[PDB]
């Protein structure tokens, strides 16, 4: 909007600003390792209790790998959000007069 | 908070280098400009043998 | 060659250890 | 992940090969004339330093007497005259298995493929060469040069005035310029060879021969292990993830 | 100030691709966020002053 | 310790570790969360990597 | 310990070993005595204080 | 589609009329504040006149 003033100056026409804001895409990678002997006994079902104990160790190792995977994804979430917040933050000594 | 001395001798590791002494790049940056200073200067410049 | 060797030897000459910290390069 | 490496089996007589040698040194094979089913006559580089003449103290502590070796290569003094000795040193690859026997001895190496053992589900190994008689030709002549994917180990065998000597070279740039950089490297030793060139005839002019052993996983470097023999204190460079692809002997001059 | 608590949402706001977005995705390679809002604004109540 | 004909000015640079404070306002940024994906990269004789 | 008469006064004003040089070895990397003698006794290289 | 152009047209002219009326209200407040400021002597003059 504008103001009309009694002064001799020309009035200025109606004005609009059209502004474009663009995305940013961020990429996150995590890595997991799995042993071959660990993947071996998972398919078969144990019959002697020794195989049963080795199986319940195996599934806990794999569950730990998945747990680290999803936790590392959460850390990546929080870290990328904090980084994007930091990158567009001007310091006080510049911004104080500009605001 | 240890007092230290800056001295000429420690300062010589830049003061004893050829890039101080040679004028060729100063001369090149000076004359490669479109207009130099008004060229009127004429006196001693080279000795004239009798 | 002799004069350049002299000037290089007198003034111009990793660090084993430092107590204060990362050294600052001084330019003159 | 690749196909399992093509192993080679070898029967050496035990007097020309020490049991004490570390798992992973590269071995070199010599061809005998009339019988070769019996004794393979394989060499190790430390043996090659003795057959060609503190590495010397270890090379004399492991190998004592040499005339068995002189019997295995009788024509060595005739081959160094004609430059034909490089035509017999074939590369075979690093060591894996050493089944112990009194007279014979059972050497199993890796001809080609990623280096590994065979008993368990393929436990890996590493390949070792001593740091002396070893020259990195990447720190020798040194915008920013690009970082390649893969590094090559070459071998050269060079007939200097004090007999032939072998060298191993580690670079990563290319095969078409490692020859030129190796001529630039062996320039001054070439300058010391043409004292007594002029009486001797055409066959002597060859200065050495270059093969390409293999491509190890670059962008990592190496380490510095040692020998744990009794008196040794012998530093040795070791490299992992090695893929053997022995090449032909390409001539340098 | 002994507050140390806030009431917040327990889940993300879901935005999924519906079929009306999907025909535009396949046919032209464009989707508009919540297409239904734009169609309800344009074709249903034409004036609906802002 | 005789003074040369020319004086000199010395320039240095310093690093300082600073613990900062970051302020942010509500509804400053919208974030869009996708779906994670799984791939297999290195199968080794010992262990496989994802 | 006997000492030059032109040893600097400010050297005694701060915490220093009486040797005329610092003796900290934790600055150098572990398990190398040669670098340690380079800190302690070597006068090719300056001390770690002044 | 001509109806959509019609509703866009009447939205345009409606906003272009609201612009004028709101700028007239701003003219009101600007003139009254100016009239107040035209008859406002400063403090240090007025205080000893009080």
């Amino acid at each position: 909007p504008t103001i009309a003033h009694g002064d001799g100056r020309r009035p200025s026409k109606q004005r609009t600003f059209i502004v474009v804001k663009n995305c940013h895409k961020h990429h996150i990678s995590t890595e997991m390792e799995l042993s071959m002997l660990d993947l071996e006994i998972l398919h078969s079902i144990p019959e002697t209790p020794v195989e049963y104990a080795e199986y319940v160790g195996a599934v806990k190792t794999v569950a730990s790998a998945l747990q680290f995977g999803v936790d590392a994804l959460e850390r990546g979430l929080i870290n990328t959000v904090l980084s994007v917040k930091l990158r567009h933050a001007p310091p006080m000594f510049i911004l104080q007069t500009l605001a | 908070n240890l007092l230290l001395a800056f001295n000429l001798q420690n300062a010589l590791k830049v003061l004893c280098h050829p890039r101080l002494h040679t004028p060729a790049h100063t001369l090149n940056s000076l004359n490669a400009a479109p207009a130099p200073r008004d060229r009127r200067e004429t006196y001693s410049l080279q000795h004239r043998r009798p | 060659q002799q004069v350049n060797d002299y000037i290089k030897a007198k003034v111009g000459a990793g660090a084993p250890g430092l107590c204060h910290g990362q050294q600052a390069t001084c330019e003159i | 992940g690749w196909r399992p490496p093509v192993f080679g089996d070898f029967l050496i007589h035990a007097s020309s090969f020490n049991n004490a040698e570390a798992t992973g040194t590269p071995l070199f094979q010599f061809k005998q004339s009339d019988p070769f089913s019996g004794v393979d006559a394989v060499f190790t580089p430390l043996s090659l330093f003795i057959l060609m003449n503190g590495l010397t103290r270890m090379a004399n502590l492991l190998y004592d007497s040499p005339a068995t070796l002189a019997d295995l290569v009788p024509d060595f003094g005739r081959l160094v005259a004609d430059r034909r000795f490089h035509n017999f040193i074939t590369p075979v690859g690093p060591l894996v298995e050493n089944i112990k026997s009194t007279y014979l001895n059972k050497i199993t190496t890796v001809v080609h493929g990623p280096v590994v053992s065979k008993a368990i589900p393929r436990s890996t190994v590493k390949v070792t060469v001593p740091q002396e008689a070893f020259v990195d030709l990447d720190a020798w002549l040194s915008g920013l040069q690009p970082c390649p994917a893969d590094a090559r180990l070459y071998v050269a065998l060079t007939y200097e005035e004090a007999g032939p000597r072998f060298t191993f070279f580690q670079s990563s740039r290319g095969h078409c310029q490692i020859m030129n950089i190796l001529r630039i490297y062996y320039s001054p030793s070439i300058m010391h060879r043409y004292a007594v060139v002029q009486p001797l005839h055409i066959e002597e002019l060859t200065f050495g021969a270059v093969a390409c052993l293999g491509t190890f996983s670059a962008t990592d470097g190496w380490r510095r292990s040692a020998f744990n023999y009794r008196g040794s204190s012998l530093p040795v460079v070791e490299i992992d993830s090695f893929y053997s692809n022995v090449s032909d002997w390409e001539v340098i001059l | 100030e002994a507050d140390n608590q806030i009431m917040g949402p327990s889940s993300y706001a879901s935005f999924v691709v519906r079929g009306e977005n999907l025909v535009t995705a396949v046919s032209y390679g464009r989707v508009m966020r919540t297409f239904e809002h734009f169609m309800a604004r344009i074709v249903d109540s034409p004036e609906k002053a802002g | 310790k005789i003074h040369p004909g020319v004086a000199m000015t010395v320039v240095r640079t310093d690093e300082i570790l600073s613990e900062n404070i970051l302020f942010s306002s509500r509804a400053s940024t919208s974030m869009f969360i996708g779906t994670p994906n799984v791939s297999r990269r290195e199968a080794r004789v010992d262990a496989v990597t994802f | 310990i006997v000492t030059p008469v032109t040893a600097d006064v400010a050297y005694f004003q701060k915490s220093n070993s009486p040797r005329g040089r610092a003796a900290c070895v934790v600055s150098c990397e572990n398990y190398n005595q040669e670098v340690a003698e380079g800190l302690i006794y070597d006068h090719s290289r300056p001390d770690a204080a002044y």
